[PDB]
């Protein structure tokens, strides 16, 4: 895999745990990259998914602390609530 | 006016002049919602 | 301690203080220092050389140089070769200090050699007689009996830690062979404390027969105070007793 | 893998450790104020109790309970809930006012009808007269609590700063004040009827003191619990460390075999 | 580069990409050469081959060759022998991490992990050093306080602490500067910010000369001059 | 003896003469005084322990000479003199706000308090 | 969701998700407690513990080893049984009653056994 | 061990904690299994021994999940189990 990973322009990592979590198929985009990027992405679709990434990135961090079950600050839970959806 | 309401407003009034500390002002404020739970089901959680 | 955290710098400081002692006519205080540059780039040694010239330390220095490009057999024999030079001073009754920097890369060179001789790997893919090698080198640092002359060779090997893993085979072996360790604490380094050392993880088993009597008197206390400062550190990480706070101030200063 | 599951669960544990550390620290900071408060309040209360003793007072039925909105502070929420549930076997038809979201939840499960009035948005702050007075005012107006045969308030008595025992006490109603025999050795006129002020006044004074005691136990417990959490996390760290070390060692073994297998050919 | 260094007698600035490829390639021919591959299957002569290259790249009294050697760190693990050996041979380490890029900051540098050995107190001037030390401390505070902010929230921390956090965020977005080659990788015209100007601008921020300017008006722009103008743009 | 206490601070938990304003007008207590309960009207209070005299402004409460000659004074908060003209001006604003009807009653208590303060 | 149909598939899906949640919260449960979990989470955790107990279905010649007469449960019964449990219809019935038994009806009767 | 285990008719794993804790020697019964059952034994030792394997694997379970609060039923079994 290491040799191939170096060769390739992207990785499309999938996570097993997330498969069980109910995304079926489940793609874990933490280790998924496309170096070629959004020049191969439709302009409309570039616009709409522009902050889709930001929200998700925030969600990943926020979600990680959030499992504790405490009533967190509302700004973090704005992220948490949005992110879940 | 109720006796404890009467004392309450007076205690708040004392936080005036004006030399009084931050802790006094904290003792003189509340942001809350008295949640009417009448009947399990809850009529609106109207401010306290 | 951790890689190039001015590892060489900690060592170099000793040499510079030793310039003062060297000036002294007592020839046991004339420690003819030797820096053994093992797999160190010529640029790195160039910096060292200029610093040595600047502090006028070139005039007792010896730099045995096995540079980064230089062949792994030369690198392998480099502290051994150096040690023989050291024996000449030691045997002559003189004293000297030899700083092997870094035996971790010396280990790698012996590995390279051994594998090229098809001599089997061993634990942590290092040869098994690496232990034997290191012990041989380190048994040449010795304070010789007075019939064999007062002289000595003192050595301070430098071992480069791969993220502070002293569990590594080459560190474990050396730790047992040597008496004392100084464990430079990288967090402290990052937190800008230069010198960066945790003296919870530094020890010397050559003790106060290697400590000045005056300095011993006024530093039993010092060890204890800093120990307390460390322990009572977490009582500050909370609103807590005046007693803790007294310790903390005394410790911080 | 073994390695990745060890490591990821260890990483979770690490984040938890850091958080429980953080919480414990803040808890200590809050605690100094909390304990101090409870002294001043409690001293004042005892002076009022001095009247009640000498008066020989001694009182369908109220239950009041106190915790914060905030979670994680101990089993303050559910130990208090259990002693309340015991007293819902001692009076099924008692009306529960739950002051604090967490204690609200525990009781709300056991009897939800009994919850009639509940109070939220209190727990964040340390007990204050403004709060006690207003809660009392709403308790009188909404629940007409003077007509309730007794009032009982439950709180957490901070037995030791390592413990909390949930405790309760009865708020003496105006009828009690009326019918207490010593009250003439506390002479007062018909005009300015002392029961009708004193009931309301001690509604707040007792409630505020109860609140102070509860909050002082709660923050103290929070420090204790969060400390114990950190310790439990340490043990789990060490357990996954040994697994990590075993797994690491196994990788080495297979690699050595690989080198030998190669060399032999 | 040597021809440039030596006989063209000029300074150079070498660029190599990725030097993990150099190690990896060497492994392949280690095996084929019959040389029993050393640790993590890397060639036994890893050190001396690296050493040869690195020693060749140097300042000499006729040319100063400046390598920028790109390194690909397999699985972001630097204790993998090929990165760790290179870790020794370098002078000015830089770590480019996915996270910081994701935060929208270009470049993707991990700020605490960017260390140079040619960053030193009088070497780049005491002013430069001291200001940069304040930056490190400011950021370290911000990160510790992220945990407080996470559950408990910002409010509870002192005004001083809150200001340290806010400044760190402003500095964080004052790192965001667009690139000219990111006129196709972001479509935003680049910026070039002079060394003197950078020392001044970071000094200014810390002094709180522009604590009246929004955080996002530092975001994805150059120097202080730009930031003031970009304050106008948001203001409109 | 006096036992002036608040859930804030313990003021005067022998305090020879204490002069109090009660709903019974003004009451003064000296050494052994008969054991009474009096609702304390919001007040300007003088507390004397020996000859020295200290001047509380008190949020109203309860007074109870206990039969063990302990004058338990319980009040939310209370000397008043350090606090002290803008409060009278804003109190005039609250009096205009008494146009707005509980709010009128609150503002009226505020006006009563200003008058009580203003006397000292 | 065609082969065993949407109803079966949905039932299966919820079981998979639920179980994965239960594995996830093992850390927090241990460091803290399970009463130091949110009510919503506590329900799922409790449901998963019930699911876990339910999964032990004896076998005919394993009556030898367990000492418990074997249990065979119809495919039609299985879909029915899981559906109900997911709706928590029988979630209020002891873990023990779900332990070492086949179908939903067996749980019900074994609740009666335990009750005595 | 595993290669052997697949061959063998059960295993008798022994517990260190228990070894120190007054079963000298100490037989872990969580990790002791048989694979022939009580048809190797006579009926008296089958009748008496009924469900005891389950029972102490119910006590084991109860103490597994004890680390919050649990029902009196579980306590009864644990109390029997301990004894």
């Amino acid at each position: 895999p290491t040799n191939v990973i170096s060769i390739t322009d992207g990785q499309i990592f999938l996570e097993a745990e997330l498969f069980y979590k109910g995304i079926r198929p489940a793609i874990n985009v933490g280790l998924s990259v496309s170096r070629v990027g959004s020049a191969a992405q439709v302009k409309a679709l570039k616009q709409v998914a522009g902050s889709l990434k930001l929200f998700l990135a925030q969600y990943r961090e926020v979600a990680a602390f959030a499992q504790f079950g405490s009533d967190l600050d509302a700004s973090t839970k704005q992220t948490l609530v949005r992110g879940e959806r | 006016i109720s006796y404890a309401a009467y004392l309450n407003v007076a205690a708040q009034a004392i936080r005036s002049t004006e030399l009084q500390t931050a802790s006094v002002l904290n003792r003189s404020q509340t942001d809350a919602f008295y949640t009417q739970y009448k009947n399990a089901s809850e009529p609106t959680p109207i401010t306290k | 301690g951790d890689r190039q955290t001015g590892k060489t710098a900690v060592a170099l400081d000793t040499i510079l203080n030793q310039k003062r002692w060297n000036n002294g006519s007592d020839e046991s205080k004339k420690l003819y220092c030797v820096y053994v540059a093992v797999g160190q780039k010529r640029s790195t040694v160039a910096q060292l050389v200029q610093t040595l010239e600047q502090h006028d330390a070139m005039k007792y220095s010896i730099i045995v140089a096995a540079t980064a490009s230089e062949a792994a057999p030369l690198q392998y024999l480099a502290p051994f070769t150096a040690a023989s030079i050291g024996e000449w001073f030691r045997d002559n009754g003189k004293h000297a200090l030899i700083v092997y920097d870094d035996l971790s890369k010396q280990a790698v060179a012996y590995r390279q050699l051994s594998l090229l001789l098809r001599r089997p790997p061993g634990r942590e893919a290092y040869p098994g007689d690496v232990f034997y090698l290191h012990s041989r080198l380190l048994e040449r640092a010795a304070k010789l009996s007075e019939k064999e002359g007062s002289g000595s060779l003192t050595a301070l090997p430098v071992i480069e830690t791969q993220g502070g893993d002293v569990s590594a085979y080459i560190p474990t072996n050396v730790i047992s062979i040597t008496d004392g360790q100084i464990f430079l604490e990288a967090e402290l380094f990052y937190k800008g404390i230069r010198p960066a050392i945790n003296v919870g993880l530094s020890v010397s088993r050559v003790g106060s027969a290697a400590q000045v009597k005056a300095l011993k008197q006024v530093a039993g206390s010092l060890k204890l105070f800093l120990a307390q400062y460390r322990e009572v550190a977490a009582f500050a990480q909370s609103d807590l007793d005046a007693s803790t706070k007294q310790t903390l101030v005394r410790g911080e200063r | 893998a073994t390695l990745k599951e060890v490591e990821m669960r260890l990483k979770s544990i690490k984040n938890i450790e850091k958080i429980t550390k953080t919480m414990k620290i803040v808890a200590s900071t809050r605690l100094s104020k909390a304990e101090k408060a409870k002294i001043s309040a409690k001293k004042m209360d005892e002076a009022e109790q001095l009247f009640y003793k000498n008066a020989e007072t001694k009182n369908k039925e109220l239950i009041v309970a106190i915790t914060s909105d905030k979670g994680l502070c101990g089993s303050i929420h559910s130990q208090l809930a259990k002693a309340v549930r015991r007293h819902l076997n001692d009076q099924p038809n008692a009306d529960i006012v739950t002051i604090g979201d967490k204690i609200k939840m525990q009781l709300l499960r056991t009897h939800p009808n009994n919850i009639k009035l509940s109070i939220n948005g209190i727990g964040k702050d340390a007990p204050t007269f403004q709060e006690s007075a207003l809660i009392a005012d709403k308790l009188l107006s909404v629940m007409k609590a003077g007509t309730y045969p007794k009032i009982s308030i439950f709180y957490n008595d901070p037995v030791s700063s390592l413990s909390f025992e949930p405790s309760e006490k009865p708020i003496f109603n105006a009828k009690t004040i009326e019918q207490s025999p010593s009250f003439g050795k506390f002479e007062i006129d018909t005009d300015a009827n002392v029961p009708r002020d004193l009931f309301e006044y001690t509604l707040a004074n007792q409630m505020l003191t109860a609140m102070a005691q509860g909050y002082a136990a709660e923050i103290s417990a929070r420090r204790n619990a969060m400390d114990n959490a950190s310790k439990n996390a340490g043990d789990m760290i060490n357990r996954y460390s040994i697994l990590y070390n075993r797994t690491r060692q196994a990788v080495i073994t297979n690699e050595l075999v690989d080198i030998i297998t190669g060399a032999s050919s | 580069a040597e021809y440039f260094r030596d006989e063209e007698g000029q300074d150079v600035l070498l660029f190599i990409d990725n030097i993990f490829r150099f190690t990896q390639a060497g492994s392949e021919v280690s095996a084929l050469l019959g040389r029993i591959p050393s640790a993590v299957g890397y060639q036994p002569t890893l050190a001396t081959d690296m050493g040869l290259l690195q020693e060749r790249i140097t300042t000499t009294k006729k040319g100063s060759v400046t390598s920028v050697q790109a390194v690909y760190v397999p699985a972001d693990d630097l204790t993998d022998p090929a990165p760790a050996t290179t870790f020794a041979h370098l002078d000015a380490t830089t770590v480019l991490s996915r996270g910081i890029s994701e935060l929208g900051i270009y470049p993707a540098v991990d700020p605490l992990d960017s260390k140079s050995r040619l960053l030193d107190a009088a070497v780049v001037g005491q002013e430069h050093y001291d200001v940069a030390s304040k930056v490190q401390e400011t950021l370290q505070t911000y990160k510790s306080l992220q945990d407080i902010i996470a559950i408990l929230g910002m409010d509870e921390l002192s005004e001083q602490d809150k200001l340290t956090v806010e400044r760190a965020r402003k500095i964080q977005r004052f790192l965001s500067q667009p690139f000219a080659v990111a006129e196709v990788f972001t479509g935003i015209p680049g910026k070039l910010v002079r060394l003197k100007d950078t020392v001044a601008s970071f000094k200014a921020v810390l002094e709180g000369k522009y604590d009246n300017i929004p955080e996002h008006a530092f975001y994805m722009v150059g120097g202080i001059e730009d930031v003031v103008a970009k304050a106008e743009k948001l203001a409109a | 003896k006096l036992q002036f206490a608040l859930p804030h601070e313990t003021l005067y938990s022998e305090v020879t003469q204490v002069n109090l304003p009660a709903k019974s007008g003004r009451i003064g207590v000296l050494a052994n005084h008969v054991p009474t309960v009096e609702q304390l009207l919001p007040g300007v209070v003088e507390v004397m322990e020996g000859s020295n005299s200290k001047k509380f402004f008190i949020s109203g409460g309860f007074a109870t000479v206990q039969p063990d000659s302990q004058l338990c004074v319980t009040a939310i908060e209370a000397p008043l003199e350090s606090f002290s003209e803008n409060i009278k001006n804003l109190l005039a604003e609250a009096k205009k706000n008494v146009s707005s009807s509980r709010e009128a009653a609150e503002a009226a208590i505020q006006v009563e308090v200003l008058e009580n303060l203003q006397s000292v």
